[PDB]
RNA sequence: ACCACGAUCAAAAGGGACAAGCAUCAAGCACGCAGCAAUGCAGCUCAAAACGCUUAGCCUAGCCACACCCCCACGGGAAACAGCAGU
RNA sequence: CCCCACUAUGCUUAGCCCUAAACCUCAACAGUUAAAUCAACAAAACUGCUCGCCAGAACACUACGAGCCACAGCUUAAAACUCAAA
């Protein structure tokens, strides 16, 4: 369960997919302006191994820490794809919706 | 300013200090070249 | 483009237009009628071949779609009117609002996103992170930094044979 | 609103254009010399990359181009 | 919580939701539709807060 | 227990989002019903117009 | 004391964080990834400020850096108070 | 300044140049006419939100750097000295 890496879970959004078997990941974070008092959004670039090429560019994915980097820039894995883009899923309803709408009405399977 | 705006610009940067004819010091030491007058 | 002999829009579905005389299929036909009824008939076979529902026209796939076949007519027409700088300016933001209707039906339909670009022939491109002018010191300054580079991996190479060659002749 | 802005704006306008006209031959003999410069400190910028990389001589097939000459 | 990470998605899906991402791997979906914004803090705050005796101790 | 619970209370939600939908469904076929209406009027004064 | 499969203390290594001014420093020029390897792919940073220049010991129960100079100190220049007193 | 003559130019075509008091000197979107209506004048006073811009005068639509089909050009744009005003 130890790891030497800081992050060892990250939401962000796949904003590259050049590199084989790696996701480029922007990860956001809210950091407070001292002097306003306003949370702007900080983003930070990570690397996550995605041993089955299975990330595409736009998609929310959910990164976990490995044991130790595997590369240089390389310190995290691909543990889920959380929203496929144009493909999300509800997970409240687990049904497939488009934006504000349903595909599918959860009425279909009661 | 917008607060986007104010964030992104940061505090204001204010120019540094000029030093004067002393260079910020108190006193200095001269040589006398010549002595005259002036309107 | 739809034939000629192709009646417009308004008149393909009126009981018995298959019977009347000749002359009066060419006055309801596109050939006597001006290029933006033309229009109308492209939009038309483009959403029966792409959209799920051809008369939902609100939806961002028909909407894609009637801007597309705008984007051709403007397209179309530059190529005989060279200096219209004003149909040239609503080309370049048309074909800015199509893309920003891609994006928008990629991150939430991408299933149709898919068939919208094989439809009307569309390839989607991901924008450029900087938009900065690539001057004359730049571009070459650029094609000089690549050369240097390829020829440095030319070198790691004949510095890898000739360790190999020499760590041989050991045994 | 009074112009006496514009009057400042205009007289110096005035003066510098007059100023460029007296001696737009000095001026042309001054630029040329800094054009020569400016593309000799191109030149070193480039060749500081190829000796920074290891390479002797510039890469095979290069020469410098001349980015800054009126042709 | 400055170390936890927050981030915002908007008109993503149909209803509103919160979900939590915890150390051990487990995920918390919290359905907040129709729920006033108090209730939603309340929500959070039992099944993921510390409690006033956690704090107090601390 | 506090992850039972919330299970419990996203199923509560459920049931009660599934009884909202089914009342909209039956307002949105309402409103469906007179829009065909109207649309097949119009579409049959503007055949006949046509015609 | 020696052992503590430990505690305390704390290097190296790995991850994260961490000054000011100048954008008239806007591009950096190899700065990436995969593979046991062979090797393959062509990427990596950057206007949310990279790269660069300049200024400055710091966040003071103290800490960091330096210890005549060549960042280092085999070697060389050279013969050293930035220990106290003193010139 | 007034009168006469005439050229570049105003026109077309094909390329450049990229500047105006390009000012209706009043940014875009949404909303209000109640409260304090409101420095003055002008074209009544405001709210939400966003981007752009501004921080004494002059030096300065300047210098240097950089970019540009521009080579007496345009864009960006300082500092030193000077003043107690503008
Ligand atoms: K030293
Ligand atoms: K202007
Ligand atoms: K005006
Ligand atoms: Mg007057
Ligand atoms: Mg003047
Ligand atoms: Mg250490
Ligand atoms: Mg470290
Ligand atoms: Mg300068
Ligand atoms: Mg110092
Ligand atoms: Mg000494
Ligand atoms: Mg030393
Ligand atoms: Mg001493
Ligand atoms: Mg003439
Ligand atoms: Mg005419
Ligand atoms: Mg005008
Ligand atoms: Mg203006
Ligand atoms: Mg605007
Ligand atoms: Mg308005
Ligand atoms: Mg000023
Ligand atoms: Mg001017
Ligand atoms: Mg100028
Ligand atoms: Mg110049």
């Amino acid at each position: 369960v130890r790891s030497s890496v800081h992050a060892r879970w990250i939401v962000g959004k796949v904003i590259g997919t050049k590199m084989q078997k790696t996701a480029k990941v922007r990860v956001t974070r809210l950091v407070l302006d001292p002097y306003l008092l306003k949370y702007f959004n900080k983003r930070k670039t990570y690397f996550a191994h995605d041993a089955l090429q299975q990330c595409t560019v736009g998609d929310i994915v959910l990164l976990r820490a490995l044991p130790v980097p595997r590369a240089k820039h390389v310190k995290h894995e691909l543990a889920e794809i959380v929203f496929k883009v144009g493909k999300v899923i509800d997970p409240v309803t687990g049904k497939p919706c488009a934006g504000t709408t349903y595909l599918e009405s959860p009425l279909s399977s009661e | 300013a917008t607060l986007n705006q104010m964030h992104r610009l940061g505090p204001p940067k204010r120019p540094p200090r000029k030093l004067g004819p002393t260079e910020g010091r108190p006193q200095l030491k001269g040589v006398v070249l010549c002595t005259f007058t002036r309107k | 483009d739809p034939p000629p002999s192709t009646l417009l829009k308004d008149y393909q579905n009126v009981p018995g237009i298959e019977k009347v005389d000749d002359v009066v299929k060419r006055l309801l036909s596109l050939e006597m009628a001006n290029k933006k009824e033309m229009l109308k008939i492209k939009q038309e076979q483009f959403m029966k071949k792409i959209v799920a529902n051809p008369e939902d026209t609100r939806s961002l796939e028909a909407r894609i779609i009637a801007l597309s076949v705008k984007i051709r007519s403007y397209e179309e027409h530059l190529e005989k009117h060279r200096k219209d700088k004003a149909h040239k300016r609503y080309l370049l933001m048309s074909i800015d609002q199509r893309k920003k209707m891609l994006k928008n039906l990629r991150n939430t339909n991408y299933d149709v996103f898919e068939k919208i670009c094989w439809g009307l022939g569309i390839e989607y491109t991901f924008p450029p992170l900087y938009y900065r002018r690539a001057h004359r010191r730049f571009v070459t300054k650029k094609a000089l930094c690549i050369r240097v580079f390829q020829e440095t991996q030319k070198l790691k190479k004949r510095r890898r044979a000739l360790k190999a060659a020499a760590a041989a002749q050991k045994q | 609103k009074n112009v006496l802005k514009i009057r400042r704006r205009k007289m110096n306008h005035h003066k510098y254009r007059k100023l460029v006209k007296k001696t737009r031959f000095l001026r042309r003999k001054v630029q040329e010399g800094r054009l020569r410069r400016k593309q000799i400190k191109f030149e070193k910028d480039l060749r500081r990359i190829w000796l920074k990389a290891g390479l002797k001589e510039a890469p095979e097939g290069w020469q410098t181009p001349k980015i800054y000459l009126r042709g | 919580n400055p170390w936890v990470q927050i981030m915002m998605f908007k008109n993503m899906t149909p209803s509103p939701f919160l979900r939590f991402y915890l150390d051990s791997g487990e995920q918390v979906l919290v359905d907040v539709e129709t729920k006033s914004n108090k209730e939603i803090m309340e929500h959070i705050r039992k099944i993921l807060g510390k409690n006033e005796e956690t704090l107090r101790e601390e | 227990e506090l992850m039972a619970w919330n299970q419990a209370e996203n199923r509560r939600l459920h049931e009660l989002r599934i009884a909202r939908l089914r009342q909209e469904e039956r307002e949105q076929e309402q409103r469906q019903a007179l829009e065909q209406a109207r649309k097949a009027e119009e579409v049959q004064a503007w055949a006949q117009r046509k015609e």
